[PDB]
């Protein structure tokens, strides 16, 4: 896989000057300015769905880190990009909207009907400890 | 899109007692015509006895998010040189949410259309050359795909140009 | 109106008809989302 994208796929090159770059990224940017349009605005925010685009790299470093932020769900730790993509997640947990079964964490038999009912079962068979953070997480 | 792939992916299943809107129609019926969608229905006991609600699921580990975007640059040049460039220079991000919108609208019902016959659809906004450069954009991005024989035909996903509303 | 059901009570209901279908979603899925 290096051997190819080494010696026959040239993709670290430049398109014009025939430098080369140790990863896509600062390709890009030297494109962006080295051999440049006569654009106003020579950087173009990089995410899904965004539209946004810059006069300064750093300009662009600060809408990417503004908001772009890589989150991970303060629930169960999956990675999500951005304000919108941490509250589109935050449905999937919502107890009003997704009316969710209830189970034990390694019991297999368990089939309650309510919230505070299957606290019963991590309160007897468990403890206070080592009951999962989505049955736990009152936050709202 | 998104609301429905989080939820499938996390084992959910969707449940439809009245009629979707206009918007989740679109969403709904690609989903189910890539066979990534099981359908199951509620069984009941009049006219609703035929109309009972419809439960939906993902059919296994299979996912339903697209791979992350990619930087297409829009197309752009000298200042006022398209309808989507301003004097100053700058995307008019408006104008362009438009006008790829208006391209991809003509080419849904139309599978294969040629870009002569698309011009001709267009002819009171667009040149020939701009709607090359949409075209182009939008098959770098996966929206559209290249029929045989110069014809343009639109991909799964196709609605998932922009985040906005 | 389903709406106002629970996970139990919906899986019941699709039990009555045929319990193979029902058995497999208790033992496959996570919960039901009203399109809303
Ligand atoms: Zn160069
Ligand atoms: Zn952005
Ligand atoms: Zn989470
Ligand atoms: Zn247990």
């Amino acid at each position: 896989r290096a051997h190819i994208l080494s010696v026959h796929l040239h993709k670290l090159t430049c398109p014009h000057c025939n430098k080369s770059f140790q990863r896509p990224y600062r390709l890009r940017n030297h494109i962006s300015k080295h051999h440049d349009p006569e654009v106003e605005n020579p950087y173009q925010c990089t995410f899904a769905g965004c539209c946004k685009e810059f006069r300064i790299w750093s300009q662009l470093q600060s809408h990417i880190k503004n908001d772009h932020p890589k989150l991970k769900c303060p629930i169960c730790s999956k990675p999500c990009v951005g304000e919108n993509g941490l509250q589109m997640h935050m449905i999937i947990h919502d107890d009003s909207l997704v009316t969710k079964n209830w189970k034990c964490h390694i019991c297999p038999d368990m089939s309650f009907s309510r919230k505070h009912d299957l606290l019963t079962h991590y309160g007897s068979i468990h403890t206070e400890e080592d009951i999962p953070l989505e049955l736990k997480y009152k936050i709202s | 899109r998104c609301k429905v792939n989080e939820l499938l992916e996390a084992g959910n299943a969707i449940v439809i007692n009245q009629e979707p809107s206009d918007i989740s129609s679109w969403v709904l019926i690609d989903l189910i015509s890539g066979e990534l969608l099981n359908m199951d229905v509620i069984p009941m006991v009049e006219i609703r006895t035929l109309t009972p609600p419809l439960i939906i699921y993902a059919n296994s580990q299979t996912k339903l998010n697209t791979a992350r975007k990619s930087a297409v640059k829009v197309p752009l040049g000298k200042p006022f040189s398209r309808l989507w460039v301003n004097g100053s220079g700058s995307i008019r991000p408006n104008i362009w949410k438009q006008v790829v919108t208006m391209v991809v609208n003509e080419i849904i019902f139309h599978p294969g259309i040629t870009l002569s016959r698309l011009q001709s659809r267009c002819r009171e906004v667009l040149s020939l050359h701009e709607i090359s450069e949409i075209c182009k954009w939008l098959l770098e991005r996966q929206v559209l795909i290249t029929t045989d024989f110069d014809g343009y035909w639109v991909n799964h996903n196709w609605y998932s140009i922009y985040e906005s509303t | 109106d389903v709406k106002t059901a629970s996970f139990q009570d919906i899986i019941n209901k699709i039990a009555k008809l045929d319990p193979k279908t029902a058995e497999t979603m208790k033992s496959e899925l996570k919960g039901f989302v009203d399109e809303v």
